[PDB]
């Protein structure tokens, strides 16, 4: 098994990355960073997209007042979820190709340290 | 037999020599004026479309437009001022109205172009003076596909700018975001681009008017491409054949073949037997130049 670097993408403002999660079904990579930076890029996983360097979409999402700490994916329904240091959790669902919020919650009790989906993508812990 | 009809739209300011920019495909033209500093955007035939004054947020000081560049496909202009700010002039697209094909005449197209350019917007890129370190934006250059921008200030800084074309309710807006902060030896006189395939990659060359022709790529390092024994005068590049020509102030020309890592190998070296020397591409593979003489 071999590895080699083959690309590099710089964040705007040089914001340091704190979380990252790549979807399986379609290809929407998601990155996060401080000052509430959240980005969703689309990369084509096919060999044609690897040869042609396919990055079709790039959308900067917002709704987090501080660093995007945790990013998770659901591949059965292609549903994204992100967190915040301040203690908020936001779910994101694709409408007609772009990304919009669907639910924002703030427990105001502790700091979320993890969440994950089952193989069916039906429950988030 | 032919004759040149002349249109001379006067402006209250003073014209600049090298600050005239022309779109490659769309019939557009823009040029800068100083005291009062502004930019005049006109169609190809010479009729004035619009004028844009000092960048927004100016506190009573008129700023000289120091650099202009046209988007290769979009009808979008980028203006680097003298106070460190950077502005983008964008007019709403005609095709966004989705009207009929009745624009078969030049006058009707000119009228709809004028009424679209009337409602144009000048947007400010945030923190441009921070990236240029409060220095006048000397030069700018879009990529071949128009996705990447390179800006060069007078404080010996080169900044990479990312273009984001976001959709809105009625039109499509553009945001320019800084990425890097690259130090240069001198303020860059000319920024050129190299395409990966002859016809989205990072391959630019910066000529600062000295003895350095510094290449730059996605590695975020200002590695020189070709450096000659004399101070460079200008660089002339052919994208299809990847052929570089370096011309010095002492009437010396060298021809390099640019590789993938932007490295040149000399294959044609020649000598030529106040007006600064000018050199342009007469034909693919054929270069025409004059030294201010009669020939």
């Amino acid at each position: 098994m071999f590895v080699y670097l083959s690309k590099r993408i710089a964040m705007p403002n040089g914001v340091k990355v704190t979380s990252i999660a790549w979807n399986d079904g379609q290809g929407w990579l998601a990155c996060g960073g401080e000052k509430g930076l959240l980005k969703v890029l689309k990369v084509d996983g096919g060999p044609q997209g690897q040869r042609s360097g396919g990055l079709s979409s790039s959308q900067t999402l917002e709704g987090h007042d501080t660093t995007v700490d945790l990013v998770t994916w659901n591949q059965q329904y292609c549903k994204l979820t992100s967190s915040d240091v301040s203690g908020r959790i936001i779910v994101w669902v694709l409408h007609k190709g772009m990304w919009f919020e669907e639910m924002v919650n703030n427990r105001n009790s502790s700091r979320v340290v993890d969440f994950a989906w089952n193989p069916s993508g039906t429950k988030i812990c | 037999m032919s004759l040149f009809v002349v249109n001379a739209p006067g402006h209250e300011g003073q014209l600049k020599e090298q600050l005239i920019v022309a779109h490659k495909r769309r019939p557009l033209l823009a040029t800068a004026w100083v005291n009062p500093p502004s930019v005049l955007i006109t169609n190809s035939e010479g009729e004035v479309l619009t004028q844009v004054a000092d960048p927004p947020g100016s506190t009573g000081r008129t700023h000289q437009p120091t650099a202009l560049t046209w988007h290769p496909n979009e009808e979008l202009l980028v203006i680097g001022w003298s106070n460190g700010e950077m502005s983008l002039w964008s007019m709403p697209s005609v095709s966004s109205l989705a009207l009929g094909e009745d624009y078969t005449t030049a006058a009707a197209r000119s009228a709809v172009q004028l009424i679209a350019a009337k409602a144009a917007t000048q947007s400010s890129a945030e923190g441009a003076t921070r990236e240029h370190a409060s220095g006048a934006v000397v030069a700018s250059e879009w990529s071949t596909r128009g996705l990447y921008l390179v800006s060069a200030s007078q404080q010996r800084h080169v900044v990479m700018w990312m273009l984001e074309k976001i959709p809105a309710e009625t039109s499509v807006t553009f945001k320019l975001k800084p990425l890097w902060s690259v130090q240069s030896r001198e303020p860059v006189a000319r920024i050129i681009h190299v395409p990966s395939k002859a016809s989205d990659d990072i391959s630019f060359l910066l000529a600062d008017g000295g003895t350095s022709v510094t290449a730059i790529n996605e590695d975020q390092q200002l590695f020189p491409c070709v450096t000659q024994q004399e101070q460079i005068a200008s660089v002339l590049y052919d994208a299809a054949t990847r052929t570089l020509v370096t011309l010095t102030t002492t009437s010396m020309i060298e021809v390099y073949a640019v590789g993938e890592d932007i490295k040149g190998t000399s294959t044609l070296r020649r000598k030529l037997s106040r007006i600064a020397m000018s050199m342009v591409w007469a034909s693919p593979g054929v270069v025409a130049f004059g030294s201010g003489d009669d020939r």
